[PDB]
């Protein structure tokens, strides 16, 4: 233990100290958040504490930037020495935090970069106020008033404007004070860069960072507690409407508005129920009954947020105006549809779904039915309501499903119903039995499978009982858009009758149905073999056309065609596979030479495996 | 009564019940010496050596179970203070504490402070069911008895409404560590009762089947009666049961057909009226697939048709017309007469009216 900056001497000193810290730990203890300053009675390391502190400080800082192992071991031993119960003063950990931050902003060397990240994160989990005061506040201060500037750490070395955002995303993931003050300051800077500056990507990144920090805490339910999330909401929400008022980038860009909706959903998801109601009432008064914004009278983009508001506000609390808002948004969708923008219409549809699954009972939906008008808006309303009904698992939804099948036999309206029929089966990301919340909705996970069992059979019978372009295309599109969201391996009995439409669904523009049907043939050929053996002479050139470059064959689509070609060649015996070697070897040349290279690598592998299977 | 002191000191001699009988005789003699012997035992197991502590604790638990006469609520809570400290310190003495818990849970001498301190700390320090065969065997007992004492909805939860939700995840805490079949049966029965007798399980449902599925592979009919106990497994039952129509091994297929039998029986008529079409599709697929599974699925079809008929004649009529529309060429022709004829044979064996329906629908065909 002698002062030295040489790589060998200092490295051996540090790796020796790595064992003396362990001996000291085993003899005495380790940190607790209550023992952050309490030292152990006596030892000889206290007499050497100044020397080890100095050698570590000169090993990390006042050292050349080319030291990867030296600085990594330096920050590691800094962190390990911090890990002792109150043996280093808050001044020492403050100096260590400053060293970590300076050496992480100066050097891009991802060794020292990520090692300093690890040290700062461990300090954050063992020292809330210390890291929040030295590192976090400084990092929040580096960013300037205007977007797209060079974050000048010092005279020469500078980091990007997004580097501060990335560092904020790194830690504060479990530090209550850090994360709350970070959310507040990021909201402040969002407001500032929208008001005194004119930026879009910075506002988007800031609101996305707010969303991510809210998510990292709602995953723990304790980093922001119920009351902590309520207080941070009361801090950020007026700061969010004041940036709503100015054009900003959250109103100018509807994507940042959706990020704000996610932030509101997360911060109202962690709200005490006794404080939900009034807030709900406020929302129930602000959006429906009164207020400047009226979702029931004039379409507006911010309405989408209210959807995430209603799924996040309490259900089993007095929400008297739930049927009237459903009727009002139905009327607005019927009337204002040409002047409704995409964000407005999507938000009102999500609001329809939220009421259907959460607040309004099934009687309101069934009383809202009107099948006499075969209009696009009417179909949208009925589909998005009976989607929550299916999510509620009732007769109507299942019987309305058959009604939809029948109406899908129509020429010009059955086609629209078939192309829109995906809506019934999708994920929600806002209304499921999420961890934490239990009053979210009338959630039923069995909706997908049930809907498939109610749809598939009739669809296939109709397809085999149909002649023309339109109605058969409708049946194929409907069954495909239903099977795409339901897991293919969870629907087994339907596979056998699905195989004809399964083979049919391999040629159509949407790569979504393409990936879905390719997955379904994968599962089928894994399970079924008689169908595969009897239908290989038909499937193989279809997979070949899938593997060909096309206006509809994405690079991923061609990759999946390669995967299915491999799977069907493995399952089908060698007799038919020998007859289908040269075609795959020849019609793949734009796939092992396309724009992406995973496509190229996997096409090379597909060609090689086909060649070795044919030659043997 | 010198018998008091001789028993209190000879329990260390590993006399087991021989000195316990003398303790009971002493309690009969002086009628006040039970508290004296338990408090003289309080520091008697305080010694660190294993024999002293374990033999004092086993007799303490035994005579505490044998002393429900004079036993106060706050004194009760104080009694489990040493139970918890022994749980915290070491094992191989915590087992006696486990029989003590499984003995004190049934009795009504469980205070509000006791039920709360239990539901918090019996898994705070002890983390029941995590270690050792018996030290994981008895926690299921103690939680079963604390459920069946007053937390079970025999008197509802007018003063134990706090433990409802948290009992869900404290039973989930004691899981994934018990492998002997007895603990498996215990977990199955606990899920069965904690869904059906207990209220407000819907707020925290579908997670109680996690321990069962982890313990699910024999003597497994307890899980099967659990998944059919209450309509709360409705959303759960189909969630697995339809998948079990696709199962390969016929034993689980038959057992799950029995479970669907009790399900259709005790899920009212609304759920069966909801799922009649998908269930008939799946069961006809299994008819083509197959106490075997075939008689079980015929009984499934029979009970499902009967449930629709008794619940709503409209639903049973929709079922009957769908079955006729799908199978009428089979009956009229000479193709697939066995399966379809057996299907309507089971259907018509429900009542006289359904039998007349089946006869008038099939006899004119052939």
């Amino acid at each position: 233990l002698i002062n030295t900056s040489e790589v060998a001497k200092l490295k051996l000193l540090i790796m020796n100290f790595s064992f003396f810290v362990d001996s000291y730990i085993d003899l005495f203890g380790r940190t607790s958040k209550e023992s952050l300053g309490t030292p152990v009675p006596n030892n000889k390391m206290a007499e050497y504490k100044d020397e080890i502190i100095m050698i570590l400080s000169m090993a990390l800082t006042r050292s050349s930037k080319a030291e990867v192992t030296i600085r990594t071991l330096s920050v590691i031993q800094f962190t390990k020495m911090i890990k002792m119960k109150g043996f280093l003063t808050p001044e020492e950990v403050s100096l260590i935090i400053q060293y970590f931050t300076e050496e992480i902003l100066t050097d891009n060397n991802k060794n020292i970069y990520y090692a300093c990240l690890e040290g700062l994160k461990t300090i954050s989990e063992i020292y809330e106020d210390l890291v929040f005061e030295i590192s976090l506040k400084k990092l929040l201060d580096l960013l300037p008033d205007c977007f797209e500037e060079k974050i000048r750490v010092n005279d020469e070395e500078n980091i990007h404007i997004e580097t501060i955002l990335k560092i904020i995303l790194d830690f504060t993931t479990s530090r209550h004070i850090l994360v709350k003050e970070s959310i507040t300051f990021l909201a402040t800077k969002l407001n500032r860069v929208a008001k005194i500056s004119k930026s879009r990507e910075y506002c988007f990144l800031l609101i996305s960072t707010i969303y991510s920090l809210f998510n990292n805490n709602n995953q723990n339910e304790n980093v922001l507690n119920e009351e902590d999330a309520l207080a941070l909401k009361n801090a950020i929400e007026p700061k969010l409407f004041e940036i709503i008022t100015q054009e900003s980038a959250i109103v100018s860009d509807n994507y940042n508005l959706t990020l704000l909706s996610n932030v509101l959903f997360f911060t109202n998801l962690k709200i005490p129920q006794a404080a939900h109601q009034e807030e709900l009432d406020r929302y129930n008064e602000l959006f429906i009954s009164e207020g400047k914004i009226r979702i029931l009278d004039t379409p507006n983009v911010l309405a989408i947020s209210y959807a995430k508001i209603l799924s996040a506000l309490n259900k089993n609390c007095q929400f008297p105006q739930k049927f009237t808002v459903l009727f009002g948004t139905v009327q607005l969708l019927k009337k204002h549809a040409p002047r409704m923008t995409e964000t407005e219409k999507l938000g009102y549809l999500e609001l329809l779904l939220v009421l259907s699954n959460k607040f309004v009972s099934e009687k309101d939906v069934i009383g809202l039915f009107d099948w006499k008008d075969l209009s696009v808006i009417n179909l949208e309303v009925m589909v998005w309501l009976t989607k929550g009904l299916i999510m509620q698992n009732s007769l109507e939804s299942s019987e309305i499903a058959k009604k939809f099948i029948d109406l899908l036999s129509n020429e010009e309206i059955g086609s629209l119903v078939s192309k829109l029929f995906e809506v019934f089966v999708m994920d929600i990301s806002s209304l499921k039995k999420f961890k934490g919340i239990s009053w979210n909705n009338n959630v039923k996970i069995l909706y997908k499978q049930k809907f498939f069992g109610d749809i598939f059979q009739t669809l296939v019978s109709n397809y085999k009982n149909t002649v023309d372009m339109t109605i058969k295309c409708n049946y194929l599109t409907a069954l495909s858009l239903v099977l795409k969201h339901t897991p293919s391996q969870s629907v087994g009995p339907f596979i056998n009758d699905l195989f004809p439409l399964l083979l049919q669904a391999l040629d159509m523009p949407d790569p979504e149905v393409r990936v879905s049907a390719l997955e379904t043939l994968k599962d089928t050929t894994d399970k079924h073999h008689t169908l595969i053996t009897e239908h290989v002479s038909t499937i193989v050139p279809l997979l070949l056309s899938l593997s060909l470059p096309h206006k509809y064959n994405s690079v991923s689509v061609r990759l999946i065609a390669l995967q299915l070609l491999e799977m069907i060649t493995t399952v089908v015996p060698l007799n038919y596979c020998l007859s289908y070697q040269d075609d795959v070897l020849s019609a793949l040349i734009p796939v092992l030479s396309d724009k992406k290279r995973i496509i190229r690598k996997q096409c090379v592998d597909t060609r090689q495996v086909y060649y070795e299977l044919g030659q043997i | 009564a010198v018998v008091t002191f001789m028993a209190n000191l000879n329990i260390d001699d590993s006399k087991a019940n021989e000195t316990a009988s003398t303790v009971t005789d002493s309690i009969v003699h002086r009628s006040i010496k039970l508290l004296e012997v338990v408090v003289a035992l309080k520091d008697y197991f305080l010694s660190e050596n294993e024999v002293e502590r374990k033999k004092a604790l086993t007799c303490l638990t035994t005579i505490l179970a044998k002393t429900p006469k004079d036993h106060l609520s706050k004194n009760e809570c104080s009694v489990i203070f040493q139970f918890y400290q022994s749980k915290l310190d070491d094992q191989a003495l915590a087992k006696e504490v486990l029989e003590g818990f499984a003995a004190l849970a049934p009795m009504k001498y469980v205070s509000i402070n006791e039920i709360a301190q239990l539901l918090r700390l019996l898994l705070d320090n002890y983390q029941q069911g995590q270690h050792l065969a018996s030290t994981r065997l008895w926690p299921f007992k103690i939680l079963r008895k604390i459920f069946d004492r007053f937390f079970v909805n025999g008197s509802s939860t007018e003063q134990v409404k706090r433990i409802n939700d948290l009992f869900i995840e404290t039973f989930l805490h004691v899981a994934n560590g018990e492998k002997d079949p007895r603990n498996l049966l215990l977990s199955f029965a606990l899920n069965k009762s904690i869904t059906s007798s207990l209220q407000n399980v819907e707020n925290f449902k579908e997670d109680l089947f996690d321990v069962l599925f982890c313990y699910f592979p024999d003597l497994k009919t307890a899980l099967r009666s659990a998944i059919t106990a209450t309509p709360l497994f409705a959303e759960d039952a189909y969630s697995n049961l339809l998948d079990k129509l696709t199962a390969s091994s016929p034993v689980v297929k038959n057992d799950t057909l029995l479970t669907l039998l009790e399900c259709v029986r005790k899920f009212g008529g609304s759920s069966i009226l909801e799922n009649w079409t998908l269930l008939w599709n799946a069961l006809k697929f299994e008819i083509m697939q197959n106490y075997t599974n075939y008689d079980a699925c015929l009984k499934i079809i029979n009970l499902m048709a009967l449930q629709l008929y008794n619940f709503d004649k409209v639903s049973f009529e929709k079922f009957f017309t769908h079955v006729l529309d799908e199978l009428k060429p089979n009956f009229k022709y000479e193709k697939d007469l066995k399966q379809t004829c057996q299907i309507l044979s089971a259907i018509g064996s429900g009542n006289v009216e359904i039998f007349n329906k089946v006869i008038s629908s099939t006899f004119p065909l052939f």
